């Protein structure tokens, strides 16, 4: 074994009774984080999404275009977009689009969601975030989905007896990981929220969340599209008018 | 109405708006990065200093020192001599973290100098004693003590006359002139809590005490008393007070004791009862079912309202002293102290500056003097003037009162 | 914690809620006031209005009496209340003594009213500042300024509102006897002062002029445009 | 067999324990709470067992457990709870005929485990109240006995002025009066020195406030 | 009105698995344990293959999300968010069904109440006269 | 006094444009690197008692905590499993250098002191050092002239011209707090300090000094400042310090008390009883009002630097800086975006530039234009009643 | 916390309770008004149109303040009733004093001064009702004003308060002719904006009330349009929309051919 491959904080195997280093093992990863990367991609596809043409184009810009063709951005002289925040009413397809991205991308897809980074022990959510982003950097290019970020990350409260200072610390660590020293190399983040007005201005700041995609409820044309999408596998009788059903459904989500 | 870039779009945008040097620049930058990686790889790794002495100080044949005197004696504490049964002693040992054992001596040329709890040395295979050892010293508590006196005297503490007098009484007069106290039949207070707004001369007075006193002074690191291994903090405070008692006249200086223990209400703090337990042991040591000896305690804290009433009780903290914001005379004195060393004009009105800085602390005034010097520097001037000091006051104290004319 | 009560001193000695009334004044549009030899002038920023909105109901310059005008900066409803009470007191002082109200008297009354509302605890301070410009019965171009705290001063030129500090500094730098030597350079000076804060300069400017014995005259928008053209010409010439 | 002495900090229950150990003969075991939470698993239970065994061997014995709230509050938690259970078992494991009495002490009983205060276990509760006016006058005379206090001091007035001082605070009042008399070169303590003592004990200062006649 | 009893009936005539929990059991003291138990329950169902989770009284946690301003309300909203996540999210479950019982569905969060992959709503009214006849006959 | 660690960084090629001069500069860097690589190769290609001493030294040497050195050849050491042994000291050890608590080295089997290992820095604090140097020079910070001046006077002048202060007996500020709204240059002005400093830079985030166990957060803070003081001059940059340092209220939980204990350890390190070396601290904060006064105290934090939203000239500077490397068209006048009196951070302006570039690329044009910039401004910015005033 | 009382200033100078009332006005039923050189008019939506409700009163939101003035209320019902009675009292007090109808601006100023006093004094919550006044006076002819909970009022050519007021006012801004709008065009625009702002299926005539003020023979007449007239206007608007959709379909067919 060559020393140069033996970097700090790496696992190595030692012979018995001699403690001789004889192999470099996979880098240690917290089991909660390790079982957090996606191994089997969802089966959702961009063809299962209807009425989200512009949202798909913008999200695809932010994620696909930089990783695939950083030369374009270098020629433009601009910095690559880094983060995208999906928001909108309930059920408009915010997680459907994330599943479609995970299925259609060839980048390492990591997924946090809900309060997976909220731990009763002190200073554990921050550590889990650090380990997450270390894992993403290792398996770059990476796309980190974060569903329901308002759970882990929302308007900060004054430090007192009635404030979640620890969840605030977790969010601060996440902010530092998104944009602090040593900017991320190829990690792109897709946060998803159902109410955006409460997220911390630090999270919503550009550079951390470069783009913000709204998901309005379908406008009867997206509703016709969704009806077709979800009735394709169905024995529809003749004379059945999905346009009439779409009209009958005003302000209804996907 | 927004086309998506096709194969031709990307194959032309990378090839149409293009400098004839772009490819070479990119390749050269990549080569530089790779070369940097390779250079770091080859010369990487220094020689971590392992502690080897310069040659010619070593002594080979120490392989014989490793084969003879080989016994890597473990240390054990003889907790019971089994009554010695007259003959056939059959000592008992308490090898910590390992086990208890019933053992005997071996070549112990002084089978009488064994005692109980004498920290004997014991072999590995057969646990016979070989050599006793002096009592444990707990290096953490050993270095907690202050050895080099800080260079702060009772002349850089301006604006604190009554507080300095009280602290001097309680901490020094019982040590250097017991005759007056014994004559008047008064036992002087044993324990002082210095409290005030953040930055008023609390730790500065502690430093002045450390400089003046000729007696043991123990600065207690508030973080060193909190550990894992429940009971460790209580053990450390116990050993600390034991060493203080060993010393003829001791002065402990718990700083920022708000760290070690506030109110004892647990409720959801079931995981923070260890700190409360070490605080309770500190309380017991300060005053309990035992004389405390010539141990005097100092306790500094900004917030003496989170503290436990059992700890604030005036049997443990007997001479609570408040470091209030200095009055005008104190502020003028602080300006004089801090500007003594500065290169300033000879007609600056420090009384005027003290007036301009109300409700300001000594640290605030130090900052004002530093910023005055900084303003002088930011103008290539060697002498800081009254104007610079006024600018510093404006910048530090504050950062319109037309209704208060 | 020493706040939310109008009658509670803070340990530093501050009554914080009247200071908050001043901070509410600071959220109003710039209003400049200048005094000359025979002219007293008030300029104000308009902030423009939605094209569907009417303009005559948006007043910042209100004539309290024949020889007194008041420019406003603060809460609009408080503006209306204080202006109405000031008008009532002008015409009631006329009854009490057969003499027109002096600028000092009327500004003193307005300040006393604001102080009366700051005194108690069941009242909210009048979160407004006012510029009172007028001519005494003898004839003298007086200009006063009243704050929400009930304190009134006499100024030679001052600005209140969003651009208060910048406009006041500019007036300090560029207010002089030669600049107010006649009855037109004062107006030039007021438009110059306002142009430092109002971006447009012609659609965000209203000037009101008071000359001795003459009723308040509000300059036409075309006249404002001509004046700003004159300032622009002088600026380019002297560049 | 079990008496608990509970009260606010400073009322004098530890001093009562010391006085009992003085004028009680017998063998006195001064257990002190946090001493019994050693890190090694089972060491605390071993300590409790050894202490009770020593008390049993020395037949007439009193085990004074200062600040019982340390040994177990209400619920590392496993080990401290096991030590508390060992203490419970040791208490329950002998009839009152045994001459091994136990005197627990506590500032805050609301912390203490209710199971500890049960019939058979520590049962005779002794509330230690804040000293009344006469008690405060007593405490002051007691702690000023060995001084040069002038006969003109009015301990009744001092007790009136205290207003919810502990006995520890009354002692501190006496000590601070002594120090204040040592200042200003005084051969005797005086009532005004005592007043300044109460002031310093409360940490307050006396100033001639300008709006007072 | 026999909704917990219908849950027990499906548990009895269940072929795969039935995990029973009470919504009030998710409000434990230490930070981030209600969500941890929601995740554990759903992971247990997935590992145990086709399963039926039952949550007896969900009103405690799954109420209109509201704007939290303290750690306790925020933690309850966190529990609800974790429940929404696990019931329909990036990790679509296979053969893991859910039943939630409540006294009123009007205070329920619109997201959890989402007439989509999160709930189908049924009412258990007070017994009619005919249903009362049936209840008496069965009980007797 | 190990000395500054610094951060190796290559020269900077002045012409950002793609032209032959840049090629020559880069080629010169590359050719020097190639000569260095070949020199190392030739050194190793042209290249007893200590070997046998190391052979006598244990093969799998263990690390144990020395405790109460005795005699001149026998000391008590710890096995890092709680056990402790009365071991011997070979002549190889330095002696006069062992101190209690020092992580000495022990022979694996016979357990004899054979080394001292005076580099037992925890990995958590070794990772938080700066070995690279971000390429954000002060020329990438549009405006913020006063803030740059303050931080230079605090962490640069005391190292580059340490005569001005000694010439008037003044100690330069040891602590700066950069506070402001979310995104104004607070972290750029630490990146630039790291880039342009010769001192050991130590990145940290307040949410990182908090540790799971009891007494570990304070221990980590003590270790961090110990290493920062061994390496001097050093700068410690605590980003988002309101993670730890928020107001110190009367806690009821245990984790909160431990967090406050970590904060007090930090306070003692910043300005405690004993002393402080040439370690200078830079904290960063979005909301300073919630920080504890003892931390914001002007003995621990001598300077407080506000980073307000940029004014018009600063905004023009930001657009110039962030469109420099962009092939701006001649149809674009970067004044319409400036004039609009809306909250625009430098981060917002950079996002505007990036989105304008993306709009151009979407329109299939590699040169941005004014309509592209307008669209980007409208679509990037995400976030009092009418007539209530005036 | 700076919103526990109406008479408390925020440290920034904002009356949070007054702002709360202003925002709360958004719960009220959408009312709007258009000014035409031929006349002025209000329209308003019936939030609650349950079939079991009776129609005892000819108008729920539109009140007649005096001969030459009407007003639509939007906000709390009790406050609206109080203020309508007070407006009538103010107008009739002016008429008693001067023997001529109160000018519309004067009436608006009086009621808004009452509202300001409520915002300023003691323990009295501000009136949570916005008002739209239409009137005719000898000085400025047909006038339309709007008044807030804070006692601030403005004069408008066209405006909207209540629900979806932002959308309605934007639509009026788009499709209002600053000086060439007659009463017929005003009614058509009102129907259009109400249809596009109510966001409840088709524009049910029973869910809208319209009133028009016009001068006739030298006397002002305020008419609340009958349900027949409202239905006719809605039907004409629906026919116009259908014609526009037919034109768009024909354009789509032509594009398909191309
Ligand atoms: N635009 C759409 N096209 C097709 N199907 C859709 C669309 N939007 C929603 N759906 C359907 O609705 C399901 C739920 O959508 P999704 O999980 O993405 O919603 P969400 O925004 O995450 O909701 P929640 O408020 O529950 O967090 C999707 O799995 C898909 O079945
Ligand atoms: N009375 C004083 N006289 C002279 N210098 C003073 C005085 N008070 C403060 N200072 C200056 O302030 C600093 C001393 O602060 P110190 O360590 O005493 O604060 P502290 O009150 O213990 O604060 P904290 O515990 O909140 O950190 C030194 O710069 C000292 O010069
Ligand atoms: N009633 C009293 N009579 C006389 N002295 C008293 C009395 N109460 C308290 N003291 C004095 O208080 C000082 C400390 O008392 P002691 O240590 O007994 O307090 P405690 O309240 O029993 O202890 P703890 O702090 O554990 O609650 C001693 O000087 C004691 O003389
Ligand atoms: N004055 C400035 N000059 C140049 N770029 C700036 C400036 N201010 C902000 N930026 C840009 O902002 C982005 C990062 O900002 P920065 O990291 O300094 O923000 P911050 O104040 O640390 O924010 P936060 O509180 O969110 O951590 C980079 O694009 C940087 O170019
Ligand atoms: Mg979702
Ligand atoms: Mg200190
Ligand atoms: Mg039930
Ligand atoms: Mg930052």
């Amino acid at each position: 074994i060559d020393i140069n491959d033996v970097t700090p904080n790496c696992r190595v195997a030692l012979r018995n009774d001699s403690y001789t280093l004889h192999k470099i093992l996979p880098n240690k990863v917290d089991p909660l984080v390790s079982l957090m990367m996606v191994e089997k991609v969802p089966d959702s596809t961009y063809e299962m999404i209807g009425g989200l043409d512009k949202q798909i184009k913008e999200i695809k810009e932010v994620i696909e275009l930089p990783v695939k063709h950083p030369e374009l951005f270098e020629a433009l002289g601009i910095a690559q977009p880094k983060g995208v925040l999906l928001y909108g009413p309930p059920g408009t397809g915010k997680t459907l689009l994330a599943r479609a991205v995970a299925h259609h991308t060839d980048c390492t897809f990591i997924r946090v969601s809900g309060s997976e980074l909220v731990q009763k022990f002190i200073g554990e959510g921050a550590r889990m975030v650090r380990e997450l982003f270390v894992m993403a950097r290792e398996h770059a290019p990476s796309i980190i989905f974060m569903d329901e970020i308002d759970s882990i990350g929302s308007s900060r409260l004054e430090g007192g007896s009635g404030g979640d200072s620890e969840v605030q610390r977790t969010m601060l660590e996440l902010l530092n990981q998104l944009d602090g020293f040593e900017a991320t190399k190829n990690i792109k983040v897709i946060m998803a929220t159902n109410r955006i007005d409460i997220l911390d201005s630090a999270l919503l700041r550009p550079g951390r969340i470069d783009r913000k995609i709204e998901f309005p409820p379908p406008n009867e044309e997206a509703r016709l599209d969704i009806l077709k999408i979800h009735s394709r596998k169905m024995n529809l009788t003749r004379g059945i008018n999905l346009r009439k059903i779409a009209e009958l459904m005003p302000g209804a989500s996907g | 109405p927004i086309r998506a870039l096709d194969e031709g779009d990307i194959a032309l945008l990378k090839t149409y708006g293009q400098s004839t040097y772009s490819r070479q620049i990119k390749q050269v930058e990549d080569d530089i990065q790779q070369l940097l990686k390779k250079i770091n790889e080859l010369t990487g790794i220094k020689e971590s200093d392992t502690g080897l002495a310069p040659p010619a100080l070593w002594d080979l044949a120490a392989d014989k020192q490793t084969l003879q005197s080989e016994q890597p004696l473990q240390v054990a504490r003889c907790t019971k001599i089994i009554n010695a049964d007259s003959e056939d002693p059959k000592y008992i040992i308490n090898v910590k973290q390992f086990a208890k054992f019933v053992v005997d001596l071996s070549d112990q040329v002084a089978p009488t100098d064994i005692e109980e709890g004498m920290r004997v040395g014991v072999d590995r295979n057969k646990y016979q004693i070989h050599i006793p050892l002096p009592p444990k010293i707990d290096p953490t508590v050993t270095m907690m003590q202050v050895e080099e006196k800080p260079d702060v005297t009772y002349s850089d503490v301006g604006g604190c006359k009554e507080q300095i007098e009280k602290l001097r009484e309680v901490v020094e007069t019982p040590l250097l002139h017991p005759e007056r106290f014994v004559n008047l039949g008064i036992e002087p207070p044993k324990g002082v809590l210095l409290f005030g707004p953040p930055g008023t001369g609390k730790t500065l007075c502690a430093r002045a005490v450390a400089n003046r006193t000729d007696a043991c002074f123990i600065r207690v690191i508030g973080s060193e008393l909190v550990q894992k291994y429940v009971g460790e903090g209580a053990r450390m405070v116990r050993e600390l007070f034991e060493m203080a008692r060993t010393k003829k006249a001791c002065l402990i200086f718990f700083d920022e004791i708000d760290a070690i223990g506030g109110a004892r209400f647990d409720d959801g703090a079931g995981g923070d009862n260890e700190v409360q337990r070490t605080m309770l042991e500190l309380i017991n040591q300060l005053d309990g079912f035992d004389p405390r000896g010539n141990i005097k305690v100092l306790m500094a804290t900004n917030r003496p309202d989170t503290l436990d009433p059992a700890l604030m009780r005036p049997g443990r903290l007997d001479r609570k002293i408040e470091f209030s914001l200095p009055d005008l005379e104190g502020r003028t004195h602080i300006f004089k102290i801090h500007a003594r060393s500065m290169s300033v004009e000879r007609d600056i009105r420090f009384e005027l500056l003290a007036r301009l800085c109300p409700n300001s602390t000594g640290a605030e005034i130090r900052s004002v003097c530093t910023e005055a010097g900084m303003f002088a520097i930011r103008a290539r001037r060697k002498i800081a003037t009254e104007k610079d000091f006024l600018e510093a006051v404006n910048k530090v104290i504050k950062s319109r009162y037309m209704t208060y004319n | 914690s020493y706040d939310r009560a109008i009658t509670v001193f803070s340990p530093d000695g501050h009554l914080f809620q009247v200071e908050y009334a001043q901070e509410a004044v600071k959220k109003g549009s710039t209003a400049v006031g200048v005094r000359g030899r025979d002219i007293v002038v008030l300029g104000v920023e308009k902030k423009s209005v939605a094209k569907l909105q009417d303009e005559r109901t948006v007043r910042k310059i209100c004539a309290l009496d024949d020889n007194v005008c008041m420019a406003f900066a603060g809460l609009t409803a408080d503006a209306r209340i204080v202006i109405n009470r000031a008008r009532v007191e002008c015409q009631s002082h006329r009854l009490t003594v057969e003499d027109p109200v002096t600028v000092e008297y009327i500004t003193r009354y307005i300040a006393s009213l604001k102080q009366r509302y700051t005194q108690s605890n069941g009242r909210r301070p009048f979160g407004i500042s006012a510029l009172i410009v007028g001519f005494d019965f003898d004839g003298t171009p007086r200009l006063y300024q009243t704050d929400p705290s009930g304190t009134y001063h006499a100024w030679k030129a001052n600005a209140i509102g969003r651009g208060a500090k910048s406009v006041r500094e500019f007036l300090e730098k560029n207010y002089t006897d030669e600049a107010i030597e006649t009855d037109d350079l004062t107006i030039k000076l007021v438009i110059k002062a306002l142009l430092e804060v109002v971006q447009s300069g012609g659609k965000n400017i209203e000037l009101a002029v008071m000359r001795r014995d003459q009723s308040l005259k509000i300059l036409n928008p075309e006249e404002i445009e001509k004046y700003v053209a004159e300032i622009e010409k002088e600026k380019e010439e002297n560049e | 067999k079990g008496v608990l002495m509970y009260g606010p900090p400073g009322t004098g229950k530890t001093l009562l324990a010391r006085a009992c150990a003085a004028q009680t003969k017998a063998t006195f075991l001064k257990l002190a709470g946090p001493q019994l939470v050693q890190m090694f698993i089972g060491d605390g239970a071993k300590l409790v067992r050894d202490a009770f065994a020593l008390a049993k061997e020395k037949a007439p014995s009193i085990i004074f457990i200062d600040e019982l709230d340390a040994i177990g509050t209400k619920r590392g938690d496993r080990e401290v709870q096991r030590t508390m259970l060992e203490l419970l078992n040791q208490l329950d494991g002998f009839q009152p005929n045994t001459q091994v009495k136990v005197i627990a002490a506590t500032n805050r009983v609301d912390i203490l485990d209710p199971a500890l205060l049960r019939s058979g276990r520590l049962d005779r509760k002794i509330e230690f109240p804040m000293p009344n006016e006469e008690a405060r006058a007593r405490i002051m005379q007691i702690h000023s006995r060995k001084m040069n206090v002038s006969p003109d001091v009015n301990y009744e007035e001092l007790a009136r002025c205290t207003d919810d001082f502990n006995g520890a605070q009354c002692k501190a009042v006496c000590v601070e009066a002594g120090m204040i008399a040592l200042r200003r070169g005084a051969t005797e303590l005086t009532h005004e020195d005592y007043m300044e003592g109460i002031l310093e004990v409360q940490a307050k200062k006396k100033a001639n406030l300008q709006y007072y006649a | 009105c026999g909704k917990t009893m219908l849950a027990k009936a499906v548990a009895h005539h269940t072929t795969a698995a039935f995990i029973r929990v009470v919504g009030s059991e998710f409000v434990q003291k230490y930070l981030g344990e209600g969500p941890r138990m929601v995740r554990d329950v759903f992971r247990l169902a997935k590992e145990n293959a086709p399963a039926i989770i039952f949550i007896d009284e969900i009103d405690a946690i799954a109420t209109k999300r509201f704007d939290a301003q303290t750690g306790a309300d925020r933690e309850v909203q966190r529990i609800l968010l974790e429940l929404l996540n696990q019931m329909d999210g990036f990790d679509q479950n296979v053969n893991v069904k859910v039943i939630m019982a409540t006294n009123r569905a009007d205070t329920l969060d619109p997201a959890l109440l989402r007439p989509g992959r999160l709930d189908r709503k049924i009412e258990f009214p007070l017994p009619d006269r005919r249903q009362k006849r049936l209840i008496f006959s069965t009980i007797t | 006094t190990k000395g500054p660690d610094a951060a190796s960084k290559l020269p900077l090629v002045t012409p950002h444009t793609q032209c032959r001069l840049k090629l020559l500069k880069l080629e010169r860097i590359k050719d020097y690197l190639l000569m260095e690589e070949e020199f190392i190769r030739n050194q190793e290609q042209m290249k007893e008692e200590r070997s046998k001493v190391d052979d006598l030294r244990g093969t799998p040497m263990s690390v144990g905590t020395l405790e109460e050195i005795i005699d001149d050849n026998h000391a008590i050491v710890s096995t890092s499993v709680g056990s402790e042994h009365y071991v011997s000291i070979l002549s190889f050890v330095d002696k006069d250098l062992l101190e209690p608590g020092c992580s000495v080295l022990l022979n694996h089997k016979v357990h004899a002191v054979i080394g001292v290992l005076m580099d037992d820095t925890d990995p958590l604090v070794t990772v938080m050092k700066v070995e690279k140097a971000p390429q954000e020079t002060y020329a990438d910070i549009g405006g913020l002239d006063n803030q740059i001046q303050e931080i230079k006077e605090s962490v640069e002048l005391p190292l580059t011209h340490p005569e001005y202060y000694e010439e008037m007996g003044i100690k330069p500020p040891k602590g700066v707090i950069l506070y402001g709204p979310p995104g104004t240059g607070k972290t750029l002005l630490a990146k630039a300090v790291a880039n342009q400093t010769s001192a050991t830079f130590l990145r940290v985030v307040g949410s990182e000094l908090i540790q799971k166990y009891l007494g570990d957060g304070p221990k980590l803070v003590r270790e961090l400042f110990r290493v920062a003081e061994e390496h001097a001059p050093s700068i410690v940059f605590i980003d988002e310090i309101d993670a730890i340092g928020t107001k110190r209220y009367d806690s009821n939980s245990g984790g909160e008390r431990e967090i406050q204990r970590t904060m007090l350890e930090l306070l003692n390190q910043l300005d405690g009883f004993d002393s402080r070396g040439d370690v200078k601290v830079i904290m960063a904060t979005n909301r300073i009002e919630t920080l504890d006064p003892a931390l914001i105290r002007p003995g621990r934090i001598d300077r407080k630097i506000e980073f307000p939203l940029p004014d018009e000239k600063t905004k023009k500077r930001i657009f110039q800086i962030h469109t420099s490397r962009m092939t701006l068209a001649d149809d674009v006048t970067l004044d319409d975006l400036i004039m609009a009196k809306d909250d625009l951070s430098g981060a917002d302006i950079k996002a505007i530039c990036t989105e304008a570039g993306l709009m151009a690329l979407r329109e299939r044009r590699m040169k941005v234009t004014n309509e592209d910039f307008k669209k980007s401004k409208e679509n990037v910015l995400y976030k009092t009643p009418e007539g209530l005033y005036l | 916390r700076y919103d526990s009382r109406t008479t408390i200033f925020s440290p920034e100078g904002r009356l949070y309770q007054v702002e709360y009332a202003m925002e709360a006005i958004g719960h009220a039923g959408t009312c709007l008004g258009i000014l035409a050189n031929d006349g002025v008019l209000l329209a308003a939506e019936r939030r609650n149109i349950h079939k079991l409700l009776d129609e005892v009163f000819f108008s729920e939101k539109i009140y007649k303040l005096n001969e030459d003035m009407a007003c639509s209320v939007a906000g709390i019902t009790s406050d609206a009733n109080v203020l309508t009675n007070e407006l009538r009292l103010i107008a009739q007090r002016y008429l008693l004093q001067y023997q001529e109808p109160i000018p519309c601006e004067q009436l608006v100023t009086a009621l808004c001064d009452i509202k300001q006093a409520y915002t300023q004094f003691g323990g009295k919550r501000p009136f949570g009702v916005s008002l739209l006044y239409i009137g005719w006076d000898k000085h400025y002819g047909f006038q339309l004003y709007q008044s807030d909970p804070s006692g601030n009022y403005g004069g408008w050519k066209a405006t909207c308060i209540g629900n979806n007021s932002a959308a309605a006012v934007s639509m009026l801004k788009q499709d209002y002719k600053e000086g060439e709008m007659t009463l017929k065009s005003a009614l058509a625009l009102a129907i259009k904006v109400l249809n596009k702002t109510m966001d409840v299926s088709k524009l049910s005539a029973e869910k809208v009330e319209i009133a028009t003020l016009t001068r006739e023979n030298g006397k002002t007449v305020i008419r609340v349009l009958k349900q027949k007239e409202v239905e006719q206007l809605i039907k004409k608007h629906e026919e116009e929309e259908a014609k526009a959709e037919r034109e768009k379909k024909e354009k789509e067919q032509k594009e398909k051919d191309k």
